């Protein structure tokens, strides 16, 4: 939503640290989506969960792929986002 | 420098445990000449002689005689330099993950410098055997979102001007319609005086299955691959052919002689993997480093190489 | 074309030293920092010294740059590579101060970036830190500072 | 001026690569005299 | 585009194996059967006159006469070649008779052809006579073999 500071890409469960690339800086990589109803060149906006849905998005998110399923709700899909819309 | 720089001794006593590369058989020992370039290109000029009309006739008094005509063709070869990038532990801290069987935390997927390096050099090399191969870069089993490349950049399966045969769906599983496209192709081959020459054919391997069924009533002790290997010494001047099988391939077989003057290889010297001089460091445990390769320098002439489509859709 | 093709007929007097950056040539940014973020992407057209736009394509062939503005704006092309059809491209994250060109304009103004990643006069994007410098009949170039995107 | 070689002592990073150059051309050159078809 | 010499490499050498229909190609310059009695003139080219009918073009005054790509009443004779280094259109008079392959506006041998305002050769004053059909080398660029004989009603 509105509150996003940025997006975790790493996690060390042992010392439960995430490690965080603040939103002032451009990503680009896989993360979870909502479903598989995210196709290439969808404009994304990040919900509640923190999960990518497609679209008032406060940020600029486009997918480069498709939804890929790993597990029964694991849902990976490759996005660069690169700031905030206007 | 192996007193001061640790990783360049670590890769100088790693760099025999990578494997050759199996793009080494698909040519000649004398088909491969390596050349001194990192990014740039390459170019060679051909002459040729054409006939303008019929001769002229020589009786009596003349002055209008008959023209033969010369063209230049400049042919250029492009090389690209590539790199990727990948994350080790610092040599400093091995010595807080040497556990007692394995090297590295396991968590967190980080490893030596030394077995990094080994598997990201191998991973390289798997990336340029298929480019060679297929021509195209691409890291999806799809084999979209493929790396745009400079043009004068083919490999053996996307070279132009060569001669294409497209097997129809109905027929995917019908051997002989696949063997009578095969003899299409191989008639529209025209090798010219360099026909004595060994041949080389590559099938993925479920081409090479159904090689081995008996010709076709059923025969005996005669197959479609010897059947094949006759129809292709008719052309050769009865010269050696070799068959391999290639996993990049699929539902593809590729024809082409293995003789220098029609296609030749020439790589850069530094197209295999090659270490960076820079290595990000930082205060924590974790460092990158970067391996350069170059891409490019494969040389065919025309209508000499055979490429066959089963369309399986 | 960044660097003129057409040779020049006369060497050039190396002797003044002012007013010798308001070239087409001039590759980069005036004032860089080694902590700036830098990509490169596939050239589609010629973008340079212009707002890039990200184009996907059917999906045979990854994504490319070309020269555009608007809501599509992603970054900025300071440099390029002819052989190898290369666009050096800085993210609208990361701030850029340099020369770029502009609609064919007074220090102080806002300035947004059009369909063909021309700048122009009014969401800001950057402002300009000159005026017009005219170097062809329809080129034309202005020293801007881009922060971003903010209404 | 090859890895294999246990005389070669690199000077520098440039000396390195052009060693693994030649490193790599020999086992070419080995491969293919090894090879029988 | 349009030049004599393709500025496009070619990504894969030549097969020089056949030795028919290898002279349909429009770097083919000068003429099929050519006199060791011919005359032949160079001439300032303005445009890109290459295997068109030529005209005389005269400046303000300052500089010199030069040749351009026309025809019509003021068809002064025929451009074999040219040198792009030095602009030099090689041109044979009308008053020579010539036989070579010209360009065709986008047609049987025996037709009667002339020329055209833009240089190209068009189907019936009489100039040439068509010896081959139209050979296509681009979805605009049409050659064919003719045979110039001066002028004629």
């Amino acid at each position: 939503g509105e509150d996003l500071y940025g997006i975790c890409i790493d996690i060390d469960e042992f010392s439960k640290t995430a490690t965080i690339v603040p939103i002032t800086n451009n990503f680009e990589g896989y993360l979870v989506a909502k479903d598989s109803t995210v196709k290439v060149k969808d404009k994304l906006i990040f919900n509640k969960d923190g999960a990518l849905e497609k679209v008032k998005a406060t940020i600029n998110a486009t997918a480069l792929t498709d939804a890929k399923q790993i597990s029964n709700e694991v849902y990976l899909v490759k996005v660069a986002v690169f700031g905030n819309k206007a | 420098l192996f007193d001061e720089n640790y990783y360049a001794k670590a890769v100088a006593n790693i760099i025999g445990e990578v494997k050759d590369p199996i793009m080494y058989k698909w040519f000649s020992p004398d088909q491969i000449e390596d050349v001194d370039l990192q990014m740039g290109y390459q170019k060679t000029v051909k002459w040729d002689a054409f006939l303008n009309a019929n001769p002229t006739t020589i009786a009596n008094e003349v002055n209008t005689i008959s023209t033969i005509g010369f063209s230049s063709e400049v042919v250029r070869l492009n090389y690209l330099k590539l790199q990727y990038k990948f994350r080790h532990l610092k040599q400093t801290s091995e010595k807080f993950y040497t556990s007692d069987s394995y090297i590295g935390d396991i968590n967190n997927n980080l490893l030596p410098f030394a077995q990094a390096y080994k598997l990201a050099s191998s991973e390289i090399i798997k990336l340029i055997n298929h480019f060679v191969l297929t021509g195209t870069v691409s890291i999806q089993k799809d084999g979209k979102n493929q790396k745009r490349l400079l043009p004068n950049m083919y490999g053996l399966l996307n070279m132009p001007e060569q001669i294409k045969e497209e097997v129809a769906s109905g027929d995917k599983d019908k051997m002989d319609k696949i063997f009578e496209k095969i003899e299409a192709g191989l008639s529209k081959l025209e090798l010219g005086d360099e026909f004595s020459t060994p041949m080389m054919v590559i099938v993925d391997p479920a081409t090479s299955l159904k090689l081995v069924k008996p010709y076709a009533a059923a025969s005996s002790c005669e197959k479609w691959e010897d059947v094949l290997i006759q129809t292709i010494k008719a052309i050769n001047n009865r010269e050696d052919v070799y068959i391999e099988t290639s996993n990049l391939l699929k539902h593809k077989i590729l024809i082409y002689p293995l003789n220098s003057e029609l296609i030749k290889f020439k790589p850069s010297k530094y197209m295999l993997p090659t270490p960076n001089e820079q290595v990000d460091k930082d205060s924590t445990d974790v460092a990158h480093s970067y391996i350069d390769f170059v891409l490019g320098g494969l040389l065919a002439t025309r209508k000499t190489i055979l490429q066959v489509n089963i369309k399986q859709s | 074309m960044k660097n003129p093709q057409q040779d020049s007929g006369l060497l050039s007097n190396s002797i003044d030293f002012r007013d010798q950056n308001l070239i087409f040539s001039n590759s980069g940014g005036v004032c860089t920092s080694s902590k700036d973020k830098i990509e490169n992407y596939p050239a589609k057209g010629y973008p340079y010294k212009r707002g890039v736009k990200l184009s996907f394509g059917d999906g045979t062939t990854e994504l490319e740059v070309e020269a555009g503005g608007g809501d599509d704006l992603y970054g900025v092309c300071s440099d390029i590579d002819e052989f190898s059809g290369m666009a050096t491209v800085i993210p609208i994250t990361n701030n850029f101060t340099g020369y770029l060109t502009l609609k064919k304009v007074n220090p102080g103004d806002k300035l947004n970036f059009n369909q063909h990643g021309e700048l122009e006069k009014v969401s800001v994007n950057a402002i300009a830190l000159s005026k017009a410098h005219k170097l062809t009949e329809d080129l034309f170039i202005v020293l801007a500072s881009v922060f971003g995107n903010r209404a | 001026a090859s890895l294999l070689d246990s005389n070669f002592v690199p000077i520098n990073f440039t000396e390195f690569v052009q060693a693994i150059s030649n490193t790599y051309k020999q086992r070419r050159i080995q491969f293919y005299e090894n090879l029988k078809r």
